[PDB]
DNA sequence: CCCAACTTGGATGATTTCTTCCAGTCCTGGTAA
DNA sequence: TTACCTC
């Protein structure tokens, strides 16, 4: 049933997988394939099969790598450089942001990645809380790697994957310069000027596509050529994601003032009324 | 019955007109006038609820008139007399069916016309009808004058002459050389009713000598209550002559429900005679004669038609064998009407 | 048959207007009037159920009157006579196919078209056609006048005068120097439904003779029961005049539907005609006369045309031998329409 | 200026809602061996 | 100098 795809999809809600340990590497290590080649995620010995094979195995540990918690090449998939993992800011009441919201992770590097990256970068909910796979295996997790174990991986081919797996998460968490693609604007912080770089927040996005649909608030959709090169959800959506959309109910004094073609998307959460940020500018 | 069956409408008028003349033009119309009067409170509900205490009205209230806006119509000074005149045409239209659906029901119901038109009975009817020509009967209202002199010419060449109506009865026996006319004129639409190919007409005018000003009473038209307190309440029907001006008028189907007035063919006692109607209805009493649970209205005769023939067949003709039922139906197939969804 | 096959509409009217004189000003427009009246509650089901007791309905209850709104239309007080007039074109244009997707359907139609031409045939639709016209059938229901004049005049320069058409038949002998102008009529129009690049027009008006004030009857619209109670329920048709006055007409294709009423070539017993129809509808009786499940409709006889026509290349001509069926295909070609998907 | 403004009985019946065949492109991606 | 992929 393609429900069971839609679940595991990052635009979904997380599903538990607590006691079924086995069929959650099964179906994980069968979504690394093309959907014309696999009649069924349940098969026991495609997975089997698939777990023997290093260098499709070596193929998926590879894309850890890149594995992000801010997507720098979301609006423009140019940007080239290091990916970016950072903690939540700390809420401001009057805000809203990633602060009030659980650690997530997402994928996006060469856009060939699509279906290997899915074995270790696809969240779960498991002891009551939010993980994925290659956290579990790197925290030596030992109900999941009895059950790999059990499905036909060697104790030595685990104890080698472990470090391996491990040190593509202990590195290359901050870029080393500023990207010559991305955004940089300016202004006045504690007396002096400062540079400004914004990036998207993976989980932030993620929620607001499933909470448009739900609460049924105004929205529309913004389309993405070859999604592919832009990240895991945008190509999960299939190049079309969901914003905001609230426009309005329509000393020195400047009358009859005229702007032609102004950007009418504030932020890529929200369109209507022009980003004050802007007008301070101005 | 059957799904499909209809007649047309095989007697009719056209509007009735009043005018006057005058030495210098021959044709000026009676017109009408609109004015605003001041009437009574009064009548049950003005100082009653449901017979009960009446209410809680001071003296001085009901002491008060109750204004209204009317149109009225008058003949002017020094007129001595009004002139009305229609026209009528006749056809031999119920002779067949306008439409039907049914084979076996058509050959029945064009057996039974002229299983009738040769045993006598047009004249019966026509008789009645021209009895109502000649009385007068078609002024409704306006009956009440010092003397009434009526003309008729038809299109074969006859003129007739009634030189005063106010009194000829339904039931009785007219004057000598009166009755003389009612039987040369039952002739020619005798004839016209039932031989096709005539194309006869009728011109009908008549006199009224009036008083010194006296009231006129024309159609009503029938309207909705007024909301805006500036439109008569109470508004006549009037034509538009070819030069504009606008004269008073009796409507054709007001002229029509008068002369159609023959019947008296229900509970074996004559009396006076109703407007011909499916179900007999009698609009002074407000309730009807041939009501269906009687077994006497037209939907249960019409299905009788089989055993008519029969009988119409069987009799000699010429005497005095047609029943009431034969004359009732044959009287509503010329008012002419839908008959279906059996 | 073909996916595509069609012919074009080889005879037409436009509409035609009601009008009258006077002393001062040439043409007036009649116009309509509209207004309430006070009807019966009648007819079955107003009193009855599946004929059975007929329901509970107090004796009082069907005394009421029953309003309704309609539209209706009078001649005015003192205008001696009434005109109609209209104007009809005439195309040879059966001769040939506007579409036909097959080149051989294509020879075949042509050849028997010729072959047809050429041995008498168009003279025989011409003066069917043109008894319609002179006769005056095209007046519908406004026939009975005291009198009726038709007067036509053509491009070509030829005047013809009906005295008086009142009494012409679809079978008889007409009078003299009537008989004559039917003859020279249908020589022209025989020419026009055969021969290319003649561009010939007719103009046709009529005078009618009528009573005081009678009533006239153009054609209605089309409509859906109303519920607001506020529009009539009767609608009749009218034109708009360069000056913004409103006149009464009569559609183009119910002046149509009159002049092509001759077919009276089934079952061997002419009767009375009907409008030409491929399944020779019957408007009174609400029937058809060349059902499919007879073999004698136009489809099926449309099939046989290879044999029609070598019987006519075959034949002499000249006298009165050709057969029913190859005069109603002709009759139906003219009428063109759509005719595919076999 | 000043006083009034109306009760009542009622608002339709029949049967039908069409067809033929078509639906154009082209230039506008990163990433790896 | 070559190809490889998102509902």
């Amino acid at each position: 049933d393609r429900q069971l795809r839609r679940y595991l999809a990052p635009y979904s809600a997380e599903i538990g997988v607590d006691g079924a340990e086995k069929m959650a590497l099964v179906v994980l290590l069968n979504l690394t394939l093309k959907r014309d080649r696999v009649e069924s995620l349940c098969d026991e010995g495609l997975a089997r099969q698939l777990l023997s094979d290093e260098g499709h195995i070596t193929n998926c540990l590879h894309t850890v790598r890149w594995l992000h918690t801010h997507n720098l090449k979301y609006p423009d998939a140019r940007v080239s450089g290091e990916r970016l993992i950072i903690n939540a800011p700390p809420l401001i009441p009057g805000v809203i942001s990633s602060a009030g919201l659980p650690m997530r992770m997402g994928w996006a590097h060469d856009s060939s990645d699509i279906n290997l990256a899915k074995l270790f970068g696809t969240s779960f909910r498991y002891r009551d809380d939010s993980t994925n796979l290659a956290l579990q295996l790197v925290a030596r997790s030992k109900t999941w790697e009895q059950a790999l174990i059990g499905l036909g991986l060697t104790q030595q081919q685990l104890d080698i994957w472990c470090q391996l797996l491990a040190s593509n998460l202990e590195n290359n968490t901050f870029p080393t310069v500023v990207s010559p693609f991305s955004k940089q604007v300016r202004f006045l912080y504690q007396g002096n000027y400062c540079v400004v770089t914004p990036v998207v927040s993976h989980a932030l996005l993620a929620q607001l596509q499933n909470v448009v649909h739900e609460k049924k608030l105004q929205c529309t959709y913004i389309h993405h050529d070859h999604p592919a090169s832009v990240g895991s959800l945008v190509g999960a959506l299939g190049g079309k994601v969901a914003v905001l959309d609230y426009p309005p109910p329509v000393y020195l004094h400047l009358s009859g003032l005229t702007v032609y073609d102004a950007s009418a998307l504030a932020n890529p959460y929200l369109c209507g009324i022009p980003s004050l940020s802007a007008l301070a500018g101005f | 019955l059957c799904t499909h069956l209809s007649y047309s409408r095989s007697l009719s008028p056209g509007k009735a007109v009043f005018f006057y003349k005058t030495a210098e033009s021959d044709f000026v119309p009676l017109r009408i006038e609109v004015a605003k009067i001041s009437g009574q409170k009064c009548g049950y509900t003005e100082g009653f609820d449901a017979n009960l205490k009446p209410k809680n009205i001071e003296r001085y209230e009901l002491a008060y008139s109750n204004p209204q806006t009317i149109e009225a119509c008058y003949v002017p000074p020094n007129v001595d007399e009004l002139y009305c005149r229609f026209s009528l045409r006749v056809e031999a239209n119920s002779m067949r069916p306008y439409v039907c659906s049914n084979p076996d029901v058509l050959r029945v119901m064009i057996g039974l016309a002229q299983a009738y038109q040769r045993l006598g009975g047009y004249n019966e009817l026509a008789r009645r009808y021209s009895a109502n020509v000649l009385r007068g009967i078609w002024l409704w209202r306006n009956q009440y004058t010092q003397g009434t002199k009526i003309e008729i010419k038809t299109s074969l060449g006859s003129t007739y002459h009634i030189p005063d109506a106010r009194r000829l009865s339904w039931s009785g026996d007219w004057p000598e050389l009166e009755q003389k006319q009612l039987e040369q004129l039952t002739s020619e639409m005798a004839k016209a009713l039932s031989q096709p190919d005539i194309f006869w007409f009728a011109d009908v005018t008549a006199s009224l000598k009036t008083g010194f000003c006296q009231e006129i009473f024309p159609s009503q038209k029938f309207t909705e209550r007024p909301d805006d307190h500036s439109v008569a309440s109470r508004q006549l029907a009037t034509v538009e002559c070819s030069d504009g001006q606008l004269a008073a008028c009796i409507n054709p189907q007001k002229i029509g429900a008068a002369l159609q007035k023959i019947d008296d063919w229900w509970a074996n006692d004559a009396d006076l005679p109703l407007r011909v109607h499916e179900y007999g209805a009698n609009h002074e009493a407000l309730t009807a004669l041939r009501h269906p649970a009687t077994g006497q209205d037209f939907y249960h005769l019409l299905t009788k038609a089989e055993q008519f023939v029969t009988v119409l067949e069987s009799s000699e003709g010429g005497g005095v064998e047609l029943p009431g039922e034969v004359h009732y139906l044959m009287a509503v197939l010329v008012k002419g009407g839908l008959f279906q969804k059996g």
